[PDB]
């Protein structure tokens, strides 16, 4: 109520803290993001079939 | 903690009938499969019976395939074992074993202290064998000791249903690893099982006085649950 | 078979744990659950601690052994959480038992909560987690009622009541028409009771109640309704 | 010529109607879970035996009918009468069940709730299965074999001790018509029990279809069941004084019974009803139900 | 006075972030990933089906050695499943019937459940007097608890209906770091795979972003309309997607701090229950309220198959430390493994 400004300085304290963060910019992000999705694309058994003689739910 | 206590042994006629009952006190006894085994007073120890939890499925050594009865009583929480035709093959100490199987459980994991009950007047399984009986080393070697099956234990799941059991001179058997791998609770971390197959290999590094004793290899594949010989590991 | 020795006896484990699995769900089919919820000081408390001394934080579940069967009631009050996220657990309760103080009409945000109390049942038996379950209704503090009525006046505070100005059985009657017309769209009996402080036996109308619930779907089952 | 024709094709709609009926009533309880409740597995029962009375009694039965003599071997016959015989004492025991069971779910709705597990159910099946199994099936199969009389003839077959009266009169007895007056007895009772309640549903708060329906059921199963019964007890008496138009109407009439007995049962469970109108051209699927967020 | 400042001082922060935000965007995923080929249509099927639970199934998590899992439902009995085998290795009776979360250790030895009971309970699996006994009871919350997550073996994350997650220790039953921060009921929590730093989302749209070490909030993200109500991070730990109740999932990032992609399709009108990653994260998988699983292609944007198959709605959705398969419980008390 009238003790309003302990929490609103914690918002805008937090927010404007929130306002520093190193923002590497979007293009490398995706880049680097996509680049770990296909350098472990060979070991995922689920984007490709799996034969049943690795697969322990054959039978 | 864990207590499994038997009584019923002494003295009696051969030819009579003898009855036996180890009662459990420290853990949940209607979910433990139980075992038990003797061991003559002079060579190794031996598998007699095995009951199931809930008594669903019952197994005997063919020695005793028929002669001797088990049951047990979850509420008043004992087991019993029953025996006719009294033979002097039974002249023996008897073991009651708990065990419990679920997906990488350790069974055979506490032992009962035995009773003795001393009298007077291997077709179509594996048979474990280990050629050594004696091997006294001082402390502060490895000591490698061997066993040898008659097939491959090696499962179609992967697993090896090895057990290596270490007995103190004076006291029951302890569970010292579990298919032929994995150490039990409560052991310390210098015994290592390995092997493949038929080749059976427990290594003991850094030992001291606290590892002397017999050390028994023992199989799981399937029934009737063999035992090795023994291997003796004295001071110097 | 071609299982371990080890193998088969984990199989007669999973069985014997199917056993227990079923001896337990055909004994949880056995109780009634009861969905008890009431807000705006409507004496929950004492509520339950008449009924239960009749009878013989978190989430509270009250259980109750009358004519060999048993009932839980689950009181859920203690939650300063958004009930929008966790009422799917009830989505089959047999019945929603609501509590609404008589008295709390001329009883002030600027709203009065007996209008409050009246949308909290409409989006609470609005809700598509409550199709097979009824609406057990009970109205508390009748006296407390009956004074506050020849003492002040009702006209003024809801402007729909013509009655008489020291009237109770029609001013009681009128509220419970109004709980009752908010129309779940799909027509269906709401029970009701006028329970008090030292009401004895409503534990036999909530009896009678979910008895009549079930008689009532299985009638509606076998098109004999 | 043309006659048979037309009793043919009258006896194959009626064949494929109580096929269509029974095997819809088996898929709409696969194919569904909010009907997969304890009380329709006693309907189940009902679409298993009216199934095979469609599918190897009638169309078989017909086969007399078209030809005259049966003319497929005297341990065919036995099985085939047997298995006739079986399948509708085990309806009619599977309709005693079902008044029972709601005559139950009805009176005493709260403890018949707690006291029916599924097990108990299956179990009660099971028994009024069972019962009409060694109640008909050891008598077909081993009269000729007790007597060492095979005294039906060549061309015609039936069941061969109605001969005998007294053994007749107690196999109808406890066959048809102690099932009758316990379900006319128990229907009667539902429905005093529902005229009752509709003057207490005013004490809890603050056309008439139970009539229909229950006349429905009572009235459709008297009146396709009661005429062979009342032909085989004045024929154990008589010989010939009853003419054979009405033998072969009075075996139909069974036969309307197990092509209108899903009617009775499975469309008044409303749930039923939407997934036999949703069974056309199959457009079902569970998730063409709507939801709302 | 100073209310008045404050509050338009936060709106202008607000606008500065967003704007600073918009100038950190060079493009979007949707143009960068026009030169890689698509997964095409994939067609896994059921291996299992878990016919065990009798009530609906709220919560399931695997084993960090991919082979056993755990289960919660509304009977009020966690189960343990070897899923190669179906068996159930446990089952555990619990003291509240009303469990909406469950999770399993990552050093095999515990397991913890947790509801409307507002407490955190927490069984000791491997005991030497041989049942499943609990160790503890965690009893700090006021609201329901939504989330559990152990991070390591004697500290774990509780997420809960109070606008708060938490941090507790298990050898002193007492919580150690209090995040809040929040102005919805927290509604799930994702722990990263290097494990320092957590994710959580909650009723107001908003995926806080946490550590542990310290105890205050990283980042905010808010990109969605209504409730958020399923969270998961990348494999890497520099992403995460997000779940919410009217029917997309979109993908957060950490350093760019925007999102990236967005899942929809107009006849996918009901929320989310959960969401999971695979061990590449080329496919994200979404368990709705249509009955119906979706493998998105996390690259390309548009679903790469569905998983048909429970008659009610999928509450839970996991894929193991190994990506070898997936689980899926749902309301009709069905699990059901799928490769
Ligand atoms: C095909 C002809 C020649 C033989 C007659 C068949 C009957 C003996 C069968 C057909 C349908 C069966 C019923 C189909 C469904 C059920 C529900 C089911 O109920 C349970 O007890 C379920 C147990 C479980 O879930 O495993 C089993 C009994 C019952 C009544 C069955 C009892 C045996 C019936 C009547
Ligand atoms: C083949 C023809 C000649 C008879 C076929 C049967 C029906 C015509 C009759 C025979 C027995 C009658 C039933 C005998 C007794 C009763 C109980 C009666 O209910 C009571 O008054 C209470 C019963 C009791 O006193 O125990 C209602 C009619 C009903 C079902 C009757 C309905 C008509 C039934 C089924
Ligand atoms: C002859 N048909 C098999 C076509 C109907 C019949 C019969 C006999 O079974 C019953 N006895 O009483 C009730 C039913």
């Amino acid at each position: 109520n009238t003790a309003s400004i302990a929490q609103a300085r914690k918002l805008v304290e937090q927010l404007k803290m929130e306002a520093n963060i190193d923002r590497i910019k979007v293009s490398k992000a995706a880049a680097d993001l996509m680049a770990y999705c296909e350098a472990h694309a060979k070991e995922d058994p689920l984007l490709t079939p799996v034969p049943a003689s690795e697969n322990p739910f054959r039978e | 903690d864990v207590q499994l206590v038997e009584s019923g042994g002494g003295l009696v006629q051969p030819g009579g009938s003898r009855k036996l009952s180890c009662s459990a006190s420290g853990f949940a006894f209607s979910s433990f499969g139980m075992h038990w085994v003797r061991q003559a007073p002079e060579k190794g120890l031996e598998w007699v019976a095995y009951i199931s939890s809930g008594s669903g499925t019952i197994y005997y050594a063919d020695t005793v395939k028929g002669r001797f009865t088990i049951s047990r009583d979850d509420p008043k929480n004992t087991l019993f074992l029953q025996m006719t035709s009294l033979r002097s093959e039974d002249t023996a100490m008897y073991y009651c074993v708990r065990s419990i199987y679920y997906y990488g459980s350790s069974p055979f994991d506490f032992w009962g202290q035995g009773t003795t009950l001393t009298v007077s007047s291997g077709g179509s399984d594996i048979v474990m064998t280990q050629a050594t009986s004696s091997v006294p080393v001082t402390p502060g070697e490895s000591v490698s000791i061997s066993c040898r099956s008659s097939k491959s234990l090696l499962h179609s799941n992967g697993n090896t249903y090895l057990y290596w059991f270490l007995q103190r001179p004076g006291q029951s058997p302890q569970l010292l690893i579990y298919r032929m791998s994995n150490l039990a609770s409560g052991v310390p971390d210098r015994f290592s099982g390995s092997g493949s197959g038929t080749a059976f290999t427990l290594t003991i590094s850094r030992l001291e006085a606290e590892d002397v004793g017999v050390y028994y290899c023992m199989q799981h594949l399937e029934y009737p649950l063999t035992f090795g010989a023994g291997t003796k590991l004295e001071l110097k | 078979c071609t299982l371990s020795a080890e193998d088969k006896a984990a199989v007669e484990r999973s069985k014997m744990i199917d056993r227990n699995l079923r001896e337990d769900g055909e004994k949880a089919r056995r109780e009634l659950k009861l969905l008890l919820l009431g807000t705006g000081e409507s004496g929950k408390s004492t509520f339950i601690k008449q009924m239960r001394i009749i009878h013989g934080t978190g989430i509270i579940e009250y259980p109750f052994d009358l004519e060999n069967i048993i009932f839980r009631m689950v009181d859920v009050g203690g939650q300063r959480s958004e009930r929008r996220k966790w009422i799917h657990c009830f989505e089959n309760v047999t019945s929603i038992m609501f509590l609404v103080a008589l008295s709390e009409y001329d009883q002030v945000d600027n709203e009065n909560r007996m209008e409050e109390s009246k949308a909290l049942f409409r989006t609470i038996i609005t809700y598509p987690w409550f199709q097979n379950s009824s609406v057990i209704l009970f109205l508390n503090k009748k006296d407390l009622l009956e004074d506050k009525i020849l003492y002040s006046h009702l006209v003024d505070y809801f402007p729909e009541f013509d009655g008489p100005q020291r009237d109770a059985q029609a001013a009681r009657e009128f509220i419970l028409k109004m709980f009752v017309d908010l129309n779940p769209d799909s027509d269906k009996i709401i029970y009701s009771h006028f329970t008090c402080a030292t009401d004895t036996e409503n534990i036999r109308f909530v009896f009678a109640a979910v008895k009549d619930t079930i008689l009532q779907l299985n009638l509606k089952e076998y098109n004999l309704v | 010529p043309w006659q048979v024709a037309f009793i043919g094709i009258t006896t194959g709609l009626l064949s494929l109607a109580t096929v269509t009926g029974n095997l819809l009533v088996l898929i709409s309880f696969k194919v569904n879970t909010e009907l997969k409740t304890v009380n329709n597995y006693f309907l189940l029962s009902l679409a298993c035996a009216d199934l095979i009375i469609g599918t190897f009694s009638m169309n078989l039965y017909t086969t007399y009918l078209l030809m005259g003599h049966w003319a497929l071997g005297t341990l065919a016959c036995d099985l085939w009468l047997a298995l006739d015989y079986v399948a509708s004492q085990a309806s009619v025991m599977n309709l005693l069940l079902i008044s029972f069971d709601r005559y139950f779910s009805v009176t005493r709705p709260l403890s018949y709730r707690a006291k029916r597990t599924p097990r108990r159910a299956a179990l009660m099946i099971g028994l009024a299965w069972l019962v009409s199994f060694v109640l008909w099936a050891p008598a077909i199969l081993f009269w000729q074999y007790l007597v060492g009389e095979r005294t039906v003839l060549a061309g015609q077959c039936y069941i061969q001790f109605l001969s005998q009266p007294i053994i007749t009169f107690g196999t109808a007895m406890a066959a048809f018509y102690l099932p009758v007056t316990v379900m006319c007895t128990l229907y009667w009772r539902i429905y005093r029990e529902t005229e009752n309640r509709a003057r207490e549903l005013a004490a809890l708060q603050g056309e008439k279809k139970a009539a229909r329906t229950l006349s429905a059921i009572l009235l459709a199963f008297i009146l396709t069941w009661t005429p062979y019964n009342i032909m085989v007890l004045v024929s154990t008496f008589c010989k010939d004084c009853v003419p054979e138009t009405l033998w072969e109407l009075g075996y139909w009439l069974c036969y309307v019974n197990s092509t209108i007995n899903p009617m009775c049962y499975a469309l008044c469970n409303k749930a039923f009803r939407d997934t036999f109108r949703l069974l056309l051209l199959c457009r079902w699927d569970k998730r063409r139900w709507r939801k709302i967020p | 006075s100073e209310l008045d400042q404050l509050r338009q001082e936060a709106e202008q922060l607000k606008n500065q972030i967003r704007d600073a935000r918009k100038a950190c965007a060079d493009a979007t995923l949707s143009q960068i990933t026009n030169n890689i080929d698509p997964v095409g249509r994939i067609q896994m099927r059921t291996r299992r089906t878990l016919r065990g639970h009798l009530a609906k199934i709220y919560a399931m998590h695997w084993g960090t050695d991919s082979r056993l899992l755990v289960s919660a439902s509304q009977d009020g009995k966690l189960i343990i499943w070897d899923s190669y085998t179906t068996n159930k290795v446990h089952a555990i009776p619990l003291r509240s019937s009303w469990v909406m979360t469950c999770a399993y250790a990552p050093s095999g030895n515990y397991v913890a459940c947790g509801g409307l009971d507002n407490i955190c309970s927490i069984y000791n699996l491997k005991t030497r007097e041989g049942n499943v006994r609990v160790s503890r009871e965690l009893a700090g919350h006021t609201g329901y608890l939504s989330c559990c997550r152990f991070l390591d073996d004697n500290q774990i994350v509780t997420s809960s209906g109070d606008t708060t997650c938490a941090l507790w220790d298990i050898e002193t039953g007492q919580q150690t770091t209090t995040f809040t921060g929040h102005t919805g009921d927290v509604m799930s929590l994702s722990l990263a795979p290097d494990t320092r730093l957590f994710v959580s989302g909650a009723c107001d749209a908003s995926a806080k972003l946490w550590d542990v070490r310290e105890g205050m909030c990283r980042q905010t993200f808010t990109g969605h309309e209504s409730d958020i109500n399923a969270i998961c991070f990348f494999p890497n730990g520099n992403a995460f997607a997000t779940g919410s109740d009217d029917a997309t999932c979109r993908l957060f990032d950490l350093r760019a701090d925007q999102e990236l992609m967005t899942y929809s399709h107009d006849n996918i009108i009901c929320g989310i229950t959960s969401v999971s990653f695979s061990k590449s994260g080329r496919l994200l998988l979404a368990g709705y309220d249509d009955f119906n699983c979706n493998v998105w292609d996390a690259l390309k944007a548009d679903r790469a198959g569905v998983l048909a198959g429970h008659d009610n709605r999928v509450s839970c959705l996991g894929v193991t430390d190994d990506g070898m398969a997936v689980a899926t419980g749902s309301w009709d008390s069905f699990l059901k493994i799928w490769n």
